[PDB]
């Protein structure tokens, strides 16, 4: 009938949890919390033990009474209620308080290690895939899309390799398109990107070439291959290619909706030679307008 | 200079004049080895492209390609209305699905010899830290390296004149007490009409 | 109980010097401390910017799909599952490459050090000296391939110059400059071999896909739920490999002591299903493929086979065999010159007898 | 004052399924806040990235040499 310290015991079962998590899982930084809490449970269960067993001498804490003593001293309340009332007491609060305030931080800086490395929905989306996204372009799919009262419930994946444009970020904060905008950095080349983007679900792809890259041919390629890729995944999603140069026009005829920018801006261009402003009004019919100007 | 039959010429694969200048009408075989991006995959984007062309030009010509990435091999000669070829994308993400490095493997123009990855050689350096021999016996096969009493890799075609040999065993033994070659495997060809 | 604000009020200043004292002296804890604590967090911001038997994998930029390519080939075996990978590369890591890092199965077996091999500091700091091997790998995307092969020929060097016992497994872009780093255990000439396999294509179809499957290590289990029939086949029987064992502890081939190359080929095949391809003689370092029949065997010898499976990880169909338990291969056996290409373009070019112009 | 960790001690749950709310309330307190904590820093991270007659200066790059 002997005191041995049983209770230090549970220590080394949270040890014996660090070893496991190195191998199986049964979520990356989940399992630090996890660890974080038992270190916490230990911190805790340690301290119960230990005021009750010292306490048995002086004023016998009950069990209960003590956890009630460990909780509100570890989050510093301090009731002063329930005091050690002996010196050894006394004493262990001290090297329990101590101990607490050296673990825990080491805790917390893994914590924030791991949140540091870290840092770098419904139904009926449409997938928007682009090489490089700018204002200009994501407005104006934005306010054609959301122009129809059909399609307010869809939200819209962006699949870009470029990191979110400064510009692009600012519109995204906004309330109204906070909630129906996604912003993936990833390829369509890639089948993870395409898995993370729902494309095997997503209503609609809209593969859009890049007219600021000073070569046109390499964007027409990276389209094209954007659009195999895009069908090679999700047969059973309309592709809508934006193709910058009419010889590389068939190699997208599959896709359910194909423009050619070079094909409609020199027809449109010869048509004002012929009928003045066609150009305005083809302009004003694609847009979709109640009239109220 | 020494070797027959060896011409050169100016040109490239997506200039159409000078393959026809080159005889691509009487070619039995092809080999683009064209060189060519921020987004790693669209490095063989020109290639595959400048070949598909090729592909759609001249649907008989045999081209064989080599590209970057493996990922890329399935965009040889892609056919989009085609549900064989796209079916075979859903066998290829179960078999990454179960974790298998051969998951490409399944993909036509790989499987025809039509494209392969200059990956693999790194996967041969690899294999060579368990096999030493590997990379010895990968060059004796391509002659790289030339050891006297060493064979040599060839082929055979079997015509209608050697089917009385109903067997591949069968063939093993005719070719090991006559010619005393060893078959390595089988090159199959069967009838998929598009 | 004071200064960690927990307050338990058992035992308080009952006097105002005891009050004051105590005043002061959390308004300096709480002016003294902070100091102290900004000072640590300068120190932590400036700082951010194992076991036995390892290997290190020198590349100059490290790419995802260069390193999934390693870790599926490299942990693809039982034997190197102990093992950890260090990762030298003078480049800040991918982002692609730090989420794949990231994951719990790559966390522990992968360091990424970020350092140059011709810095010995960072060789050190790779422990080069006790790694079971190095890896000098070329980088392919970079446009000049001459500078990237100086690179790795210099970095072959310095480590060889730090760690001499430590075998040096090359990847050489350019022929021309295989030569000088031919003192490694093992090189690979990327286009040597991607010109040679092409060239087999024309002559051999499929010869690149052959090889492909053979240098890849895999059970031979892909396709087989599939339920078109080639697809079984095709993925079964990409499960071969190469292998070699020696003749007299080989229950494929022991056998056929005394015998010629061709029989033992032919029949270990038809009794094991295995392809005896080559042979290694104990007097020489060369191996022979396909010797022929006037070849005898015999229990020195080191027989290269293509199987599925190890013989020694084949223990299950001995067992099987246990649980069962034409003429015939004999036991015993302008015209153009035939010449050399006189001018070889590069030295370490091996000499093939070919159909040559007269003039 | 329970929340602020002052924890007077004048008045205090004086039987046990009190004192066990009041733990299990710090408990709560101490995993419901520093989420709403995470979000506030995450909005405040993205969100990082007067009077009269002033006078507007429109430049292309602006240098110390020029300012
Ligand atoms: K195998
Ligand atoms: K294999």
């Amino acid at each position: 009938n002997l005191f041995i310290p049983v209770f230090l015991n549970c220590w080394l079962a949270k040890h014996a949890l660090e070893n496991m998590i190195n191998d199986f899982h049964r979520s990356a930084m989940f399992n630090q919390v996890l660890i974080l809490f038992c270190t916490l449970l230990c911190l805790v269960f340690t301290g119960t033990c230990g005021i009750q067993h010292l306490e048995r001498a002086g004023e016998n804490l009950s069990l209960l009474t003590s956890f009630y003593f460990c909780i509100v001293t570890f989050s510093t309340v301090g009731y002063g209620d329930v005091t050690p009332k002996i010196w050894p007491s006394q004493l262990l609060v001290v090297i329990m308080i101590c101990v607490a305030l050296v673990v825990l931080p080491l805790q917390f800086e893994e914590l924030v290690y791991l949140w540091m490395e870290r840092q770098k929905q419904t139904e009926k989306h449409v997938v928007l895939c682009v090489s490089s996204l700018k204002i200009d372009l994501l407005m104006d799919f934005l306010n054609e899309f959301y122009a129809h009262p059909r399609l307010q419930d869809y939200y819209v994946v962006i699949l870009c390799p470029t990191e979110m444009d400064v510009q692009v970020r600012r519109v995204l904060q906004i309330p109204l398109w906070s909630q129906r905008v996604i912003y993936l950095q990833g390829s369509a080349l890639k089948d993870q990107d395409l898995m993370r983007a729902k494309m095997d679900n997503g209503e609609a792809c809209f593969i859009l070439s890049s007219r600021n890259e000073v070569d046109r041919t390499a964007a027409d390629h990276q389209t094209i291959l954007r659009a195999w890729a895009v069908k090679d995944f999700a047969p059973n999603c309309p592709l809508y290619v934006q193709i910058l140069k009419p010889e590389n026009k068939f190699h997208v005829k599959f896709a359910d909706h194909v423009v050619c920018e070079e094909e409609c801006k020199y027809a449109m261009l010869a048509l004002n030679c012929i009928c003045p402003a066609t150009s305005t009004l083809i302009t004003l019919l694609v847009h979709t307008s109640r009239g109220q100007e | 200079c020494c070797f027959p039959m060896v011409y050169y010429m100016e040109g490239s694969v997506d200039n159409l004049d000078s393959l026809l200048q080159c005889g691509i009408i009487y070619a039995d075989n092809l080999v683009v080895v064209d060189k060519e991006a921020e987004e790693d995959y669209m490095a063989d984007a020109k290639t595959i492209v400048n070949v598909q062309t090729m592909f759609r030009l001249f649907p008989s010509l045999s081209i064989t390609t080599e590209l970057t990435h493996p990922s890329n091999m399935r965009f040889m000669q892609f056919r989009a209305k085609d549900s064989y070829s796209l079916a075979l994308s859903k066998l290829e993400k179960r078999e990454r699905e179960n974790g298998s490095n051969l998951a490409f493997m399944f993909r036509l123009p790989f499987a025809a010899g039509r494209v392969f990855s200059i990956s693999m050689l790194d996967t041969l350096l690899y294999q060579s830290f368990v096999k030493d021999y590997m990379i010895t016996i990968t060059r004796l096969l391509l002659g790289l390296d030339t050891t006297p009493g060493s064979g040599y890799l060839c082929a055979m075609k079997i015509t209608e004149g050697d089917l009385w040999i109903r067997t591949y065993g069968r063939l093993f033994q005719k070719l090991c007490s006559s010619s005393a070659e060893i078959p390595i495997g089988i090159y199959r060809t069967e009838s998929h009409v598009f | 109980v004071t200064f960690s604000t927990v307050g338990y009020g058992d035992v308080t200043p009952k006097i105002w010097p005891s009050q004051l004292l105590v005043v002061i002296m959390i308004c300096v804890a709480l002016v003294v401390l902070p100091l102290q604590f900004e000072e640590l967090v300068y120190l932590w911001m400036e700082r951010q910017k194992q076991t036995e038997k390892h290997v290190v994998l020198c590349v100059s930029s490290l790419k995802i799909d260069l390193l999934m390519d390693f870790l599926n080939e490299f942990y693809a075996h039982p034997r190197l599952q102990d093992y950890y990978v260090v990762i030298l590369c003078p480049t800040e890591m991918d982002v692609q490459v730090r989420r794949v890092l990231q994951i719990p199965l790559w966390s522990q077996r992968v360091i990424y050090l970020q350092g140059s091999a011709l810095k010995d500091q960072d060789l050190m700091r790779a422990k080069m000296d006790n790694g079971e091997a190095c890896f000098i790998l070329s980088s392919r995307n970079e446009v000049d391939r001459t500078a990237a092969d100086h690179q790795t020929i210099l970095r072959a060097w310095a480590v060889k110059d730090f760690a001499p016992n430590c075998p040096l497994y090359v990847q050489i872009l350019k022929p021309e400059n295989k030569f000088h780093v031919k003192f490694a255990d093992h090189v690979v000439c990327e286009e040597e071999c991607k010109y040679a396999m092409l060239a087999l294509n024309c002559i051999c179809p499929a010869t690149s896909t052959l090889i492909t499957l053979l240098v890849h290590t895999s059970r031979g289990q892909e396709g087989q739920e599939s339920p078109e029939q080639w697809q079984r086949m095709y993925g079964r029987c990409s499960g071969n490999e190469v292998y070699h064992i020696r003749m007299g502890d080989s229950k494929f081939f022991r056998e056929y002591e005394g015998k010629s190359f061709t029989y033992a080929a032919f029949h270990a095949h038809k009794k094991y299903g295995v392809c005896l391809i080559g042979l290694k003689r104990e007097d020489n370092k060369s191996i022979l493929l396909n010797p022929g029949p006037r070849h005898i065997l015999a229990a020195s010898d080191t027989c290269f086979y293509i199987n599925i499976t190890k013989e020694e990880n084949s223990a299950f169909i001995f067992k099987q065999e246990e649980k069962r338990k034409i003429a015939p291969v004999l036991e015993l056996a302008v015209e153009y010159v035939k010449g050399y290409p006189p001018n070889s373009p590069y030295i370490g070019s091996s000499p093939t007898l070919c159909h040559l112009l007269p003039v």
